């Protein structure tokens, strides 16, 4: 009837194959799990930046197209316990995934939003010199403006913080890429 | 306290818990079964043999139940019970015997033959068990009809659908005797009675009218001619299309009235509108033999007095014999002519009637689809006519594939009815005096207050309660006279239609269900048990069935397809169709052009301004040259942003650098969308490869012709997950282009690319807005050819951007492609 | 005699004449099934039925295109294997005309000892058996080694192999 505002809105539209309310979960992976069902779950309802993050197969590093490592690292074996807190807002989600380390369970993962439109994924190594966890964030542009390829790694500086985290789990010095290889 | 007794055939058996109280009463019989029981066979694949247990103990409660006399209950009546409390309990899972029948026949190497004596035997033994249907079935379709899922219209055929319909009452009484039988008495009864009472009747039935008589023995039954004559078939087709009235009234348990007060509405295909108007008025199982009594009354008057007003006389052999030749069948007075449009036909027919006389004139008497008439007239004319059609008809063999379509013979069928008089013409109209005057000697009339559901008008499509005059007139007019418009009768709303009417998979229904695909109507054959391989329209079972496959619904194409507007977080407006929603921009690709699309700036200048677009393959010669073309569009679109390969089929030089460079291309994830295989469809093998091995998103193919399309759909189904982007152009198209109409083909396939979700079916050739495009996107385009909506996913633009700025097309070419007016469609053939 | 696999314009001839009640000489394979069918439309779309079920996948408005056109484009995706339609009519004919003791195995022996035929003509002859149904019980073995021994040489006589 002439009348924009009865148009529904979604954030990014795309990716949908034409073949095709809980705010604080905690899921258990087996042996067994579907796998399919397992990402429909984390993923959620609401199309967003976590709905893009389980279930889109591909991201863009610069302009190529590389398999969803998100969903390669939250791919459901023995063990895996994914907690989702603030299911329902978008801007405050945090999926956090924990796994078996020395007998007892702790935080491996962490994918939550860090601004608008970056996702950060900290993956967290916990076997480290000190016994303190050491954070690796990898950063995530998430565009809803690009509907069939929302998710796009952050590729400035990643080799450096990828660096820096091998860094504190390898050298007891002081950080400082800036020496002659010579 | 029970002793197990096996009954067995070869390897497979049974073994019921027989009380020891009449142990020795079912001993006995075990021997004398085991006696007509015939010697097993491997496969079980002989007639009278039982390939499954269900229908050996079926076989056993038809053999029982024949011993046991309804009336006195002798000593077999407690075992009978017994064995069928056990049938019912390990086989019947709460369905009906038809639901079984139906689910043995999908399996097991059972026949339709072996499934009709096992439903005999269950439903023969139930009436002999002393063990009446008295209870509600709970029958999926008619749960759904009381919750107001689904809304239900009764259909009666007339005559005209099968050349022997009595085999079709044999078959009934058959099977369901203990049901109808009391039916078929009564209605010979009153028929007997009829001729008897009614001036110079027996003359017409010289072999009398005692239907019994020839269901019994078939010896006594008069020959075929008898039969098949009007007088004999019109009141005979009202009995089987109450007797299948009758058993789906039985086996649901409902009264007439009830089963009735399910419908919505009833109509029927010419004399079935005098059937529809009896049930309409059926209250009880006391109140239905009156129903009935008014429905044989005047289907028997109308083929009395419809016989004497224009009788058929013996044709020259000379044309009998051409007509057999020619393949138009043994000539009758209506002439069935399908493929071609009624302002073809009437054309034709106005020519024919330019030669003869008022008197022997043939008038279109039927208009059951858009492309499927019935003439009616004298057989000598309607010869005529067919002389004159033969001509324009082309051969069987011959390939019109290197022909343009306007230049093409049209390719159409032409075959002589089984029926004796011209219903629905101005010969039988001085019948429609006497049978008026007939009706009131009999006391036979039809009230508007009687009649508690809307039954059609063939006519104008007019309920018939809110009419002024006699309803008894007007189904008279409505036969005899009045043509039928039965695309403008069946114009109501229901999502199921039931054909009672004869023929079955040959009959009313079928052809119902052509004109109505794509508007999310299904038909139910109800007289007819089979399996349909493509399931696009129900047998009896689908009545019966309790579970899920009782109610299915079939693809309504205007609201399963509808174009819908979508917003994204910015703002952005996209038309949301299968194809838009897959690629995330809007459903408009530019194909691959040689040379248009070659040039990596307009791939790229198109790409970013959001729409997607084909790099041509055409216009490069090695891979290496391909590869510096890519790395070129790559290097100028934005982060994120993807394109496509079109490769020429033909060019198995191309293929062969080509297939292996987009292969190592998206194994490096290079931003490669899809790959769009012109000129051609690959094989089953090659196009497996293709989807499997180049880990693309989609596939686009490009149907020349209706056989290539077939080849797009078999690729379909081979990966049902993956998605296919049918490209459909017709011969309309610039550059190499096929002989094709852009219209027929998909009014033909698109009902066969619909039954495959992966297919994203985009229409292509001669587009330049979105005024010309908007028809395919809502689907009003196919209302232009009397189809339902036929709603697009996408389109492309070839020509239409040729003079973009973007585009290489050098500036003077530029001003040649302005400078053509170009034509529209009609003309495009010259 | 080498082992060839059964012509789908042999199998398509058998299945329509079968069908139809009468002999493979009566049916050409220059015509159309609606031709053949004529007037009974109950006819055509239950032959439709038996090419769905035998071959599979079929190709559009089936019925109008001659047998030879048909057959040739049904030949491309067929190989041999007498599949669900052929099987089970082959298992009628034997089980309602041949007589006791005599099964498919039996019967393939024979072809396979007395007249040297493999799998892939055993099958081609047994069809040509099945076009020309003796409609009569055949009780007599040696009746029946005669029926086998005709057909085979039917069966040599169209696909033109020497016996
Ligand atoms: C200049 C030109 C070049 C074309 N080149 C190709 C080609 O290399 N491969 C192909 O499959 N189709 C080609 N086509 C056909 C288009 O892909 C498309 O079918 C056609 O342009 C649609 O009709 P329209 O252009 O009138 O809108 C070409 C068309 C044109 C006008
Ligand atoms: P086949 O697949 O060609 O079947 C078509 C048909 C038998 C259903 C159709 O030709 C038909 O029945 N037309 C006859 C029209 C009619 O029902 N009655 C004519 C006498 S009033």
């Amino acid at each position: 009837g002439d009348d924009e505002s009865k148009i529904p809105a979604v954030e990014y539209f795309g990716g949908e194959s034409p073949v095709d309310s809980e705010d604080s979960a905690v899921f258990k992976a087996t042996s067994s799990t579907d796998e399919e069902s397992w990402f429909k779950a984390l993923a959620g309802s609401e199309i967003n930046w976590r709905h893009a993050s389980f279930l889109c197969s591909f991201i863009t590093q610069d302009k190529m197209f590389v398999s969803n490592p998100i969903r390669k690292v939250f791919k459901p074996s023995q063990g895996m316990v994914v907690e989702i807190s603030n299911g329902n807002t978008s801007s405050k989600t945090v999926v956090t995934l924990s796994e078996p380390v020395q007998g007892e369970l702790k935080p491996t993962v962490i994918l939550k939003l860090l601004k608008e439109n970056i996702i950060q994924m900290e993956m967290i190594e916990n076997r480290t010199m000190d016994g303190k966890p050491v954070s690796l964030p990898l950063l995530y542009n998430f565009n809803p403006d690009n509907g069939f390829a929302p998710i796009s790694e952050v590729m400035e500086d990643r080799n450096q913080r990828i660096k820096e985290m091998y860094w504190k789990l390898w050298i007891d010095e002081p950080f400082n890429l800036d020496f002659d290889p010579r | 306290s029970t002793r197990p007794l096996t009954l067995s055939h070869g390897s497979l058996e049974h073994v019921l818990l027989v009380p020891t109280a009449s142990f020795f009463i079912a001993s006995q019989l075990q021997e004398q079964f085991n006696k007509i029981l015939p010697e097993p066979t491997e496969g079980f694949a002989a007639d009278d043999e039982p390939t499954t247990p269900a229908e050996l103990v079926g076989k056993f409660l038809g053999y029982v139940s024949s011993l046991v006399e309804p009336s006195k209950v002798g000593q077999f009546d407690q075992v009978l019970n017994l064995c069928l409390t056990e049938f019912e309990n390990c086989y019947l899972e709460g369905n009906d015997i038809h639901a079984l029948a139906a689910k043995l026949l999908q399996e097991n190497d059972t026949t339709l033959v072996k499934t009709k004596e096992l439903i005999k035997n269950y439903i023969t033994a139930r009436i002999m068990a002393k063990r009446p249907f008295d209870k509600k079935s709970n029958s999926a379709l008619f749960r759904a009809v009381g919750e107001g899922n689904a809304q239900l219209v009764a259909i009666f055929g007339g005559q005209g659908n099968t050349d022997d319909y009595f085999e079709e009452l044999r078959d009934l009484y058959q099977t369901y005797h203990v049901l109808v039988g009391d039916l078929i008495k009564f209605s010979a009864e009153t028929l007997s009675e009829l001729i008897r009472t009614t001036l110079d009747a027996e003359k017409v039935f010289t072999q009398g009218l005692n239907i019994l008589e020839w269901l019994e023995n078939p010896s006594n039954t008069p020959d075929k001619d008898y039969l098949l004559s009007i007088p004999i078939s019109c009141p005979l087709i009202g009995v089987i299309q109450l007797a299948h009235y009758v058993v789906t009234a039985k086996l649901l348990g409902f009264t007439p009235g009830e089963l009735r007060s399910y419908l919505k509405g009833a109509t029927g295909h010419s004399q079935g509108l005098v059937t529809a108007v009896a049930i309409a008025e059926t209250d009880s199982w006391e109140s239905f033999f009156v129903s009935v009594r008014k429905a044989i009354t005047v289907l028997f008057f109308i083929g009395v007095r419809c016989y004497e007003a224009y009788p058929n006389t013996s044709l020259p052999p000379s044309i009998l014999e051409d007509s057999l030749e020619n393949n138009e069948g043994v000539p009758s007075p209506m002439l069935s002519i399908s493929n071609l449009t009624q302002e073809q036909v009437q054309d034709y027919v106005n020519k024919t009637n330019s030669h003869l006389p008022a008197g022997k004139q043939v008038e279109i008497s039927l208009v059951n689809g858009a492309k499927n008439l019935v003439v009616s007239g004298p057989p000598q004319s309607l010869y005529g006519l067919n002389l004159t059609l033969r001509k324009a008809k082309a051969p069987s063999g011959l390939d019109q594939s290197r022909i343009p379509f306007s230049e093409r013979k049209l390719k159409f069928s032409n075959r002589f009815l089984p029926v004796a008089s011209p219903f629905h013409s101005h010969l039988l109209v001085p019948a429609s005096d006497l049978i008026n005057k007939d009706l009131v000697k009999n006391n036979v009339s039809f009230n508007a207050k009687d009649i508690q559901i809307p039954v059609y008008d063939t006519f104008d499509g007019s309920d018939l309660r809110v009419l002024s005059g006699s309803i008894s007139e007007r189904i008279v007019d409505c036969i005899i006279r009045l043509p039928v418009k039965w695309e403008t009768t069946t114009q109501f709303k229901a999502t199921h239609i039931l054909d009672f009417g004869p023929g079955g998979a040959s009959g009313l229904g079928v052809l119902t269900h052509r004109n109505k695909d794509g508007t999310g109507v299904r038909v139910i054959v109800a007289g007819t048990l089979d399996i349909n391989p493509d399931d696009d329209y129900g047998f009896k079972q689908e009545i019966f069935d309790v579970t899920s496959n009782g109610l299915k619904k079939n693809p309504n194409w205007l609201e399963e397809y509808h174009p819908k507007l979508i917003k994204n977080k910015s703002g952005k407006i996209f038309v949301e169709t299968k194809f838009s929603k897959l690629i995330g921009r809007p459903p408009l690709l530019v194909p691959g052009m040689t040379p248009c699309t070659v040039s990596p700036d307009f791939v790229a200048a198109t790409t970013n301004a959001g729409y997607t677009i084909e790099l041509a393959g055409g216009g490069y010669f090695s891979a290496a040259g391909m590869t510096a073309a890519i790395d070129s569009v790559v290097s100028q679109i934005e982060k994120g942003s993807t394109f496509g390969i079109n490769l020429i089929y033909v060019n198995p030089f191309m293929l062969q650098w080509g297939i292996p460079l987009i292969k190592e291309l998206r194994s490096k994830g290079y931003p490669i969308q899809f790959l769009t295989i012109g000129a051609g469809v690959p094989s089953l093998e090659v196009a497996s490869e293709y989807i499997e091995t180049l880990g693309l998103k989609y596939l686009g193919l490009k149907p020349g012709s209706i056989d290539a399309i077939s080849q797009v759909i078999n690729i379909a189904k081979a990966h049902p997950n993956f998605p296919i982007a049918l490209q459909w152009t017709g011969g309309r198209g610039g550059g190499h282009h096929s002989f094709e109409d852009a219209h027929t083909p998909m009014l033909q396939m698109y009902s066969k690319i619909r039954r495959h979700p992966n297919i994203m079916l985009i229409f292509g050739s001669g587009f330049g807005s979105a005024d010309d495009t908007y028809p395919y996107l809502t689907g009003e385009w196919s209302t232009k050819f009397d189809y339902p909506p036929m709603p697009f996913d996408g389109f492309l633009f070839g020509s239409r951007v040729m003079i973009a700025k973007e585009v290489k097309t050098s500036p003077d070419a530029k001003k040649c492609i302005a400078a053509c007016t170009g034509v529209p469609d009609d003309k495009w053939e010259q | 005699i080498a082992d060839e696999p059964v012509k789908a314009s042999l199998l398509l001839h058998v299945l329509v004449a079968h069908k139809l009640k009468k002999s493979l000489d009566s049916i050409p394979m220059s015509k159309t099934i609606k031709d053949l069918v004529g007037g009974k439309s109950t006819v055509q779309n239950e032959i439709l039925g038996d090419l769905g079920k035998e071959f599979g996948t079929t190709p559009e408005k089936p019925e109008e295109t001659p047998l030879e056109e048909l057959a040739e484009t049904f030949q491309d995706t067929f190989s041999g294997a007498l599949g669900k339609q052929s099987s089970s009519l082959l298992s009628r004919l034997i089980s309602s005309k041949m007589p006791g003791g005599f099964t498919i195995t039996v019967a393939r022996k024979y072809l396979q000892t007395r007249w040297g035929l493999p799998s892939g003509r055993q099958d081609g002859v047994l069809l040509v058996a099945l076009s020309n149904e003796p409609a009569a019980r055949l009780g007599s073995e040696a009746d029946a080694k005669a029926f086998l021994d005709s057909m085979a040489q039917k069966y040599a006589s169209i696909v033109g192999v020497d016996l």
